[PDB]
RNA sequence: AGCUGUCAACCGAGCGUUGAUCCGAGGAUGUCCGAAUGGGGAAACCCGGCACGAGUGAUGUCGUGUCACCAGGCGCUGAAUAUAUAGGCGUCUGGGGGGAACGCGGGGAAGUGAAACAUCUCAGUACCCGUAGGAAGAGAAAACAAAAUGUGAUUCCGUGAGUAGUGGCGAGCGAAAGCGGAGGAUGGCUAAACCGUAUGCAUGUGAUACCGGGUAGGGGUUGUGUGUGCGGGGUUGUGG
RNA sequence: CGUAGACGGUGAGAGCCCGGUACGUGAAAACCCGACGUCUGUCUUGAUGGUGUUCCCGAGUAGCAGCGGGCCCGUGGAAUCUGCUGUGAAUCUGCCGGGACCACCCGGUAAGCCUGAAUACUUCCCAGUGACCGAUAGCGGAUUAGUACCGUGAGGGAAU
RNA sequence: AGCGAAAGCGAGUCUGAAUAGGGCGUAUCCACACAAGAGUGUGUGGUGUAGUGGUGUGUUCUGGACCCGAAGCGGAGUGAUCUACCCAUGGCCAGGGUGAAGCGCGGGUAAGACCGCGUGGAGGCCCGAACCCACUUAGGUUGAAGACUGAGGGGAUGAGCUGUGGGUAGGGGUGAAAGGCCAAUCAAACUCCGUGAUAGCUGGUUCUCCCCGAAAUGCAUUUAGGUGCAGCGUCGCAUG
RNA sequence: CGUGUAUGUGCGUCCAUGAUGAAUCAGCGGUACUAACCAUCCAAAACCA
RNA sequence: AAAACACAGGUCCGUGCGAAGUCGCAAGACGAUGUAUACGGACUGACGCCUGCCCGGUGCUGGAAGGUUAAGAGGACCCG
RNA sequence: UCGAUACGGUUUGUGUAGGAUAGGUGGGAGACUGUGAAGCUCACACGCCAGUGUGGGUGGAGUCGUUGUUGAAAUACCACUCUGAUCGUAUUGGGCCUCUAACCUCGGACCGUAUAUCCGGUUCAGGGACAGUGCCUGGUGGGUAGUUUAACUGGGGCGG
RNA sequence: GGGAGCUUGACUGCGAGACGGACAUGUCGAGCAGGGACGAAAGUCGGGACUAGUGAUCCGGCACCUCUGAGUGGAAGGGG
């Protein structure tokens, strides 16, 4: 759920920062999202795990 | 998201009307059915040919779909084909159901969608006649008599 | 010209001037286990399919090949179900595991120091994960510089400097430009505009079209949108 | 004797006793480095002006915002670089850098790719060296050594 | 070549309204003037300024940093063949007592309730071997034994005991709960690695002679058995 | 538990003995296209107060 | 080895169903092939007679008329 | 269903000199009428019940201008606008009801499938722009983790 | 010590020479100049008869200044 199915987005890793300053290790999760996606016009779906940027962008298509 | 219309829907436009709408709803409603195209180079043109090819392509009821199987199954077509030398009679690819069905419109017959033919049940790899079966209704099949021929 | 490895002799037998032992190179053989891969298993031991051959009166038995899984080409088939697709057969080509250090990209401590301690330090260290190569990474300016008529890809070494700075301004941490060297390739190829061609998907039966005039004929849909592939053209900062 | 007086051995300090040493010489085969061909590419019309509110010049990109990472730089007036999440441009009058930012100048031409040498290392193989050790030393291991032995196991681990 | 926060100026410069007074600087000395006895200063002349690079020694900085020693803290692995609990599948429990429900018969009644007599064989039932425990006591206490022996003691058809095979793993397990137990080690196992952890603490630190020779006070201190500076030692230079 | 050969009894594919069962033409009643018959319910347009 | 734990019995609280709870980063699993006469948690501890008063404090449950309150919106005015 | 702005239009202005509830300003000597005015009878809005705008019927040939006043004129007519009331065209936010198409279902059936309470696909039946999940943000947070919790002292603690 | 008149020296630039002393702190000071108060003048006045009424450094705020301004002019930021 964090590693996108089409371009292989992952997530990243940092540091949440308290007011005292103390560093704890955190990730940055992509946003993937289940979609049902298309290969042909008017054609059978398979769920994949996309990232919202490719979603935006039309690199998976629905019907 | 900017679209190109090619049928009528009530609150958003007339076919041929660019209309700028939500990504959600064009990717989601309006190009999966078809109501709409991408605006694009070429847009204004394809989408009055989606609209006009949909209208002569529709069938209606189980009527119309029985007077066009009796209409089809009276007719014998030629489709054209580019093909290697006659012994092998294999062609340089294949017959696309586009062609099945521009060869059954130039042959004084009924304008069918292409989804209708089933082609890849035909086999087709070779030049002679092929029976295709067009699948008009869930329960109206016609067969038509495919020559296949060199160009 | 002596040999039959050695601890390691002792006995018992033999080879070598017709070149032995020995030394170098290339082949042959190479049980079983091990990624281990026909199936199974407590690694090195249990049980098979198929093909060919051997052996039996026949069964049993014995050789020699071949049979995991996954990924990617190519062929056939195309469920629910129509288009189809998932999948299923067949076949070819690969991958799998190991290795002392060195590389690159990720994940990432604590003891400790701060004479306590949390920011900070230790330290991007230890360890871990993914992958290399004989080296790797980087590399051909959306660079520096400061008005000098400047330098001109990257890497690495010496300096600049324990400096500018940074820092519970505590403990500590700490550049770069510039300059001197090593190396020589201040190296190359592409994407677009615009021609040509193939072909996918829409149309069209009429204009169009057929390299372009001026034409003269002709041929008649060869057309007209848009996408993709393969050839020409284009590789640049004084902009090209 | 010496182009040989390296270092060993030989019954005690050996250039002349032995293996050698200086110096020469040698490869059927395999492998490696060349050169030369074949063979494979590629090219064969180039120079020269003009002209323009003409087209093109790498898009979910740059930019911007939030939260981080990393830079001498610990959020600081914080540029430059970079991850995730939103938002989202222009094709040269363009755009991006010259430590917030703006103007003016200067430099450069992002969002495509490849690239030898100078640099790092040594499991293993060959030739050598030591104001290095000489058997409680030197490797844990000169002796059946990762052996005996200890532990369920990871692992520990001698002595001669 | 210094002074200044700096622009900057320069044997001067900074502060300042000062040609005021100070600060820092103009190597060091000598002579002579001119002002001061408010500590001497200000001008002329002379004399001229010493650094830097090897290398020995003492101390110091970053490193294990003179040597030995924790309890503990991380990272990665190894362990349920002991023990705790659970899962699957087997086995075992001499002998002797007691007499629930139910059933049957006979009293009793209008029918019952109820009451005798049989039959029956219940139960974390009773006594007691195997077996499983470990209550009291004596012995053992460089043991026969890193938890035992003798004598008595408890449970002994059940929440029983036990074989085989299996499962749960460390801030985790399991616990009829004692912080019990998790391989003779448990208020956080074991092993390797970080690692030569860190100890204001304890111990240790190896041949000689010659000269000199302390302190146990003051001030400050997350300080009081630590440390900084001063005081007191020594070596060198200067001043006598 | 398997294997081979031999011998003897019955059981049979083709021959044949026994065995069943289904399409279809034609003579008849109640479903029932459809115009009506019978019983029953309602008022558009609506007459009257 | 007990007076401690367990126990049958009691009350409260949670849970409407891949429930609550628990293991796990997730998928998934146990709960349970169960369904409120069930399951989990808490305290009490056969049985008999009983279990009084306090909702100020701190939890838990429900409510939202006021006071206060994040990011996101807004973007006056001001400054270079 | 509200709420900001914009754009088409309409309502509505008690210094006093007064024909008098003086909009500031410009074109301003002529408008407004038979596509039917002066003068009334009613409906509607405001109200300082002074009186204004307005629809229909009725009436049938005017009110009018520097008119003198007045800082400021005509309610004769035309332009943007302002104290404020409003309606429709856009733009843009808040709440609420629905719809299906994203998304969700450990609900059914069917297929991949001989085997299959895995998984995937198809389809039907339900949820539904909610939930879940990124990013950002405020709470609860000994559930867990790293740590701190002074010294003097006639031993320490307590007291000071 | 008590009373009264005027006033702001409860100053700016400085400071020979000393006290005190681990260090950091602390303390006294004649006198020179500016611009002032009181006094006829001499003169006195850099808070209060004297010794307590206080807190290092870092970081940051505000006012002012002929300082700096990361290519240049500005600005931000930093100095005094
Ligand atoms: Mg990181
Ligand atoms: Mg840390
Ligand atoms: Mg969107
Ligand atoms: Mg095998
Ligand atoms: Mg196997
Ligand atoms: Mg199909
Ligand atoms: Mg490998
Ligand atoms: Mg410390
Ligand atoms: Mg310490
Ligand atoms: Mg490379
Ligand atoms: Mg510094
Ligand atoms: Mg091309
Ligand atoms: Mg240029
Ligand atoms: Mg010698
Ligand atoms: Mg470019
Ligand atoms: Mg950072
Ligand atoms: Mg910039
Ligand atoms: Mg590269
Ligand atoms: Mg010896
Ligand atoms: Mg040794
Ligand atoms: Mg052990
Ligand atoms: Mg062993
Ligand atoms: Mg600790
Ligand atoms: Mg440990
Ligand atoms: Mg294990
Ligand atoms: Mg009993
Ligand atoms: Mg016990
Ligand atoms: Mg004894
Ligand atoms: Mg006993
Ligand atoms: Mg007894
Ligand atoms: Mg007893
Ligand atoms: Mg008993
Ligand atoms: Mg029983
Ligand atoms: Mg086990
Ligand atoms: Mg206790
Ligand atoms: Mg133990
Ligand atoms: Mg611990
Ligand atoms: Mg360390
Ligand atoms: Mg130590
Ligand atoms: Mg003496
Ligand atoms: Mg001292
Ligand atoms: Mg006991
Ligand atoms: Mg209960
Ligand atoms: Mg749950
Ligand atoms: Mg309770
Ligand atoms: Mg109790
Ligand atoms: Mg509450
Ligand atoms: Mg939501
Ligand atoms: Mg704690
Ligand atoms: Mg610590
Ligand atoms: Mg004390
Ligand atoms: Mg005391
Ligand atoms: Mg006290
Ligand atoms: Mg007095
Ligand atoms: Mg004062
Ligand atoms: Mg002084
Ligand atoms: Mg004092
Ligand atoms: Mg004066
Ligand atoms: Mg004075
Ligand atoms: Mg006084
Ligand atoms: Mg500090
Ligand atoms: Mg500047
Ligand atoms: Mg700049
Ligand atoms: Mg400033
Ligand atoms: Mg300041
Ligand atoms: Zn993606």
């Amino acid at each position: 759920a964090a590693v996108c199915d089409i371009c292989g987005k992952g997530p990243g890793f940092g540091k949440s920062v308290s007011h005292s300053h103390r560093r704890t290790s955190r990730r940055w999760n992509p946003n993937i999202q289940p979609v049902r996606a298309v290969t042909r016009p008017g054609g059978n779906k398979q769920r994949i795990n996309a990232c919202t940027s490719c979603i935006k962008a039309g690199k998976v298509s629905r019907a | 998201m900017k679209l190109i219309l090619t049928a009528e829907v009530e609150h958003l436009g007339a076919a041929g009307d660019t209309v700028e709408v939500k990504d959600g709803y064009g990717r989601n409603y309006l190009l999966p059915r078809g109501l709409a195209i991408v605006a694009s180079r070429g847009a204004e043109r394809q989408a009055e040919e989606i609209r006009r090819a949909r209208e002569s392509k529709v069938i209606r009821d189980i009527e119309h779909a029985n007077e066009l199987k009796t209409a089809l199954e009276g007719l014998g077509d030629v489709t054209l084909s580019v093909n290697a030398a006659g012994d092998t009679g294999k062609l340089f690819g294949s017959v696309t159901a586009a062609d099945v069905v521009n060869a059954i419109k130039k042959a004084g017959g009924p304008n069918l969608d292409k989804r209708t033919v089933q082609l890849a049940k035909a086999h087709i790899k070779s030049v002679g006649t092929h029976p295709v079966t067009v699948k008009l209704h869930t329960g109206v099949e016609a067969k038509v008599s495919l020559n296949v021929v060199a160009q």
